[PDB]
């Protein structure tokens, strides 16, 4: 029942069935959340209980951080589809890596799409690293793992 | 050889010896502290440095 930490981790970006080696390092990855959206019937003479009714599946957005630095092929990707060339998609691992750097529980996501880039403010009176914010949309989750 | 005409004058002077006036009247105190003026420090950064 041992609990595992949230500290070490790590991404890997496919494209075009390629890793990218140079991707791996962040410094926070949003949590991955799955919703399914219901609504509530009423019938007619049940005035004490309450159905449910399902309906399709929600999945969340994929939000990194990461500080300046080199040119990726990850920017790279991120700055054609922001620049107004075809979209393209791009395959993710994400991996909680234990002691030994093995993977205990891993999520892979389908078809990202990025969707998103941001960059914090330059401050003259501040003491911190300039800052990048990506944002994926993506088509499809499912997890992997001894653990989750 | 050092004159007390050059005492008064070259000297440092000690705190033990003084009279206080509050409004247009004197009186005797023992102890008077805090006559200290300080002012706010405004700074403004840029991005050239």
């Amino acid at each position: 029942y041992t609990p595992s930490v949230s500290h070490r981790f790590i991404a890997s970006f496919l494209f075009n069935n390629i890793p990218s080696p140079l991707d791996i390092a962040f410094q926070r990855i949003s949590g991955l959340s799955r919703e399914l959206q219901t609504t509530q019937y009423s019938q007619g003479g049940e005035n004490a209980r309450n159905v449910w009714l399902a309906e399709k599946i929600q999945h969340g957005s994929l939000h990194l951080e990461r500080g300046v630095m080199t040119v990726t092929p990850l920017t790279l990707m991120f700055d054609r589809v922001l620049r107004g060339e075809k979209a393209v998609y791009a395959d993710v691992v994400i991996m909680l890596l234990n002691e030994n750097s093995v993977p205990v529980a891993s999520w892979t996501l389908s078809n990202a799409l990025p969707v998103r880039w941001s960059t914090g403010d330059f401050d003259a009176n501040s003491n911190a690293v300039l800052v990048n914010s990506l944002e994926l949309r993506y088509q499809d989750m499912r997890w992997l793992g001894v653990k989750v | 050889a050092i004159t007390p005409e050059q005492i008064a004058v070259e000297y440092p002077i000690p705190t033990y010896r003084f009279v206080v006036s509050v409004g247009d009247e004197q009186i005797p105190f023992n102890n008077v502290s805090g006559l200290d003026v300080h002012y706010d420090v405004i700074e403004y950064k840029d991005g050239i440095g």
